[PDB]
Formats: structure tokens, C-alpha cells, sequence
């Protein structure tokens, strides 16, 4: 379905969480 | 412990389909995938380079060009230290829209942000619609540096990022 | 405000977020 | 490294306290702010039972209807499910029967289930007496507890009891 369901705030919050996790992951990955 | 001496925040903006994600994929992973996967909102990739004996970590944010993501993407303009404005040499509309992307920079980025225009897909010259001369003249008019690039053929991708980082660093060092 | 983004758009980011969290927790605990 | 991995799921209406119940279990903390869950999230906590290390992968579902398709995907692999209502919200309690039907349609027929009547610290807004929760759980043949993420009541007990019941079933291999 191409049907709009989720708001700007909802998608933005999950994107922000994803990007913050990617940074945390890259950091601890290079501690090796 | 800190793996760098400078951290530069870079941003890629421009119409959907011009090659921003492919330019970053070529720079960060030295590869090219022709299968188009439109960017959802924003993403970033990392590469660290060396300038004047200093370790420069580049944190490169890749924006979606589609209008439905515009508010999400413009939130990332203020922190950018350098911005690549990308068009597609085979898509005249994408070139025409560079003027509007510059306006978006003026409205939302820091006044002193470093800028560079990339005419991407310069490997596809038999479907070229924007002459290199026209790209150079537009960039000259705005006082912005210009390069034609190809993510596919790996033309000027390292040159574009190295040059933008050197311009950021020189400004930082002189102040 | 208004619904704007599709199920697939939100799901894709959610699943990327979940995957990075799992990867992060793994490298974290591997520092024993 | 662990001996067993138990996938748990929290379901129930928006606002009943699923995320705060998980926050109490995994961080021993509570906050009064409402940050509604976008689709689904999870936390991990590893516990020790009978000399076995049990890794609990706890999936925290959004209760709002617009996330229904996202959340029901996670029923299929669940080994235990907490059904949560808000003792101050009788509508959330009446909806437990609909959440049970959702389990019956998408989870294993033998999945471990437990009902939590949460926010039992808010007696000055209570709408569902404890006895009604006990009777609902008895009728389905499942366990019941009143919990409070805020006052730290029965949260540890609920998760450890669910995990022990999953382990006991599994040990009957
Ligand atoms: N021939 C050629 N094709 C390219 C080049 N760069 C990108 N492409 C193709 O152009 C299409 C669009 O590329 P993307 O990098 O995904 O475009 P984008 O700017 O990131 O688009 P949005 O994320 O939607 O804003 C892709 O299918 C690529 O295969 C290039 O340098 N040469
Ligand atoms: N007084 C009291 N308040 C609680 C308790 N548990 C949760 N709350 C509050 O109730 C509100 C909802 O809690 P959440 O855990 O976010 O609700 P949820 O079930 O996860 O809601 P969704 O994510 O939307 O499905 C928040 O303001 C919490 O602080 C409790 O045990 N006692
Ligand atoms: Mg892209
Ligand atoms: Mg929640």
C-alpha cells in the first residue's frame, strides 16, 4: 500500500534513533 | 583514543536521482551499484583523510532529494561545514534547480558554509544536456567551486571531497 | 501533523534501527 | 553467551504502561513522561535460573491501531506474552479479550501468557478492582498480577515468573 499513515515526527524520531545507534556502533567497533 | 584531529560535517543536497548516494558510496566504499534505491530522509557515511599531517574525519550526510522529505533534510543544514550541491548532467531540470538549492542553503545553513557544485554522471556524455561550460558559468556567477563527477567511472569523487575538506581546513586554520 | 509516510517507509527504518541495536549490543558485550 | 534465548512480547492498549514496565525491569527506573512507542522496540536482560543463563529479548509493542500490522509480525516467534491493562482505565481492561484474540490468531497455541494490571499505585483513579483481573486471568487459565512501574511492584516477579514458566515447559522436552 502507498497509503500515508505516519507523521513527520514519527519517521523523524526513528531516523534520529537509527543514526544515533549507527554512531554508537561505529565507535565501539573501532575500540578493537 | 580520539581517532582524528579534525571532524568536518559535510552535506549532499540536490534533486532526487542525480547521484548523491552513489557519489558517497564511491567515496566511502569505492564501489558503484546501478540499482536505484531512493534515500529515506537522511543517512550518513564516514571516511577519514589526511591533510597537512592532520587526521580529518569526514562525517558526510546524504539527504533525500524528494520533496516529501524536505523538512527532515533541511534540519541538517545548520551544522554543515561544507555542502555539495549535486545535479545530473543528463537532467536539465536538476541543473535548473541548483539555483533553488542555493536559496535553501542561504535560508538554512551557516552564512560562511563552504559550497561546491557537482555535475554528476559525466560518464554519460551522449545523453549530456548541460554543457560543462554552462555548469562552470553558473558556479562562477555564485562564486562557488565546480567539478564534473562520475560515481560510476570514479571521476573527481575523491578530488571533490578532498578539495572541499582542504577549503574548510584552510578557513579554520586562518582563523 | 498529518499522516505522510507509508508503512514500508517506517518499517524499513524501524528494521534498520532494530538491526543496529542488536549489532551494538553484541560488540558491547564482546568486551569481556 | 547464554544457555537459552526467550523472546517475550508486551501487548495492550496505548498508555497502559508497557514501556514503563519494561523500563522498570531493564533499568530499575521510572519516569512520568509519556513517550509513545513508534511501532516496536526491544530491550535485553539476561537472568539466571536453575544454573542456566536465560537471555530475555523483550519486544515492546505500540498499542495504537496504526501500528497493528507492524506489531502482529512479532507474535509468531514469541515464547511469552504479557497482556497489560491500566487499572485506572476500564476500556483497556475490556480490550484484553481483543488482545487475547490477537494472540490466538498469530502466536503459537501453547505460548505462555500473563495478564498485568498496571498502575496499581493510582488507587485514586482505579476503575477495575483487582478481583476482576484475577477472575479474567483464571477464566483463561493464565497467571495475573497487579503491577506498578512507578512504585516498583511485581515487575521483577512478573518477568521472572513468566521466564520460569517458559523454562519449565521447555524442560519438559
Ligand atoms: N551513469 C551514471 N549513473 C549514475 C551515476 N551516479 C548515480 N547514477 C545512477 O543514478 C541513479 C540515482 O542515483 P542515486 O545516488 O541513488 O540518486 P540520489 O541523488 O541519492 O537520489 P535520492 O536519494 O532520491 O535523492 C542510480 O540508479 C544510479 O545508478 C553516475 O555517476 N553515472
Ligand atoms: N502512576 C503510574 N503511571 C504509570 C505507570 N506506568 C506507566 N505510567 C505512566 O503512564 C503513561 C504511559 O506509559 P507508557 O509505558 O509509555 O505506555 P505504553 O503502554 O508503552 O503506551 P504505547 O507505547 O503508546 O503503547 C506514562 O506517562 C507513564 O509515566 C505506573 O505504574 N504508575
Ligand atoms: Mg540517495
Ligand atoms: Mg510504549
Amino acid at each position: 500500500h502507498n497509503r500515508p499513515r505516519f507523521t513527520l515526527q514519527e519517521l523523524r524520531d526513528v531516523l534520529q534513533e537509527r543514526n544515533k545507534l549507527k554512531s554508537q556502533l561505529l565507535v565501539v567497533q573501532e575500540e578493537l | 583514543a580520539k581517532t582524528y584531529d579534525y571532524l568536518f560535517k559535510l552535506l549532499l543536497i540536490g534533486d532526487s536521482g542525480v547521484g548523491k548516494t552513489c557519489v558517497l558510496f564511491r567515496f566511502s566504499e569505492d564501489a558503484f551499484n546501478s540499482t536505484f534505491i531512493s534515500t529515506i530522509g537522511i543517512d550518513f557515511k564516514i571516511r577519514t583523510i589526511e591533510l597537512d599531517g592532520k587526521r580529518i574525519k569526514l562525517q558526510i550526510w546524504d539527504t533525500a532529494g524528494l520533496e516529501r522529505f524536505r523538512t527532515i533534510t533541511t534540519a541538517y543544514y545548520r551544522g554543515a561545514m561544507g555542502i555539495m550541491l549535486v545535479y545530473d548532467i543528463t537532467n536539465e531540470k536538476s541543473f535548473d534547480n541548483i539555483r533553488n538549492w542555493i536559496r535553501n542553503i542561504e535560508e538554512h545553513a551557516s552564512a560562511d558554509v563552504e559550497k561546491m557544485i557537482l555535475g554528476n554522471k559525466c560518464d554519460v556524455n551522449d545523453k549530456r544536456q548541460v554543457s560543462k561550460e554552462r555548469g562552470e558559468k553558473l558556479a562562477l556567477d555564485y562564486g562557488i567551486k565546480f567539478m564534473e563527477t562520475s560515481a560510476k567511472a570514479n571521476i573527481n569523487v575523491e578530488n571533490a571531497f578532498f578539495t572541499l575538506a582542504r577549503d574548510i581546513k584552510a578557513k579554520m586554520d586562518k582563523k
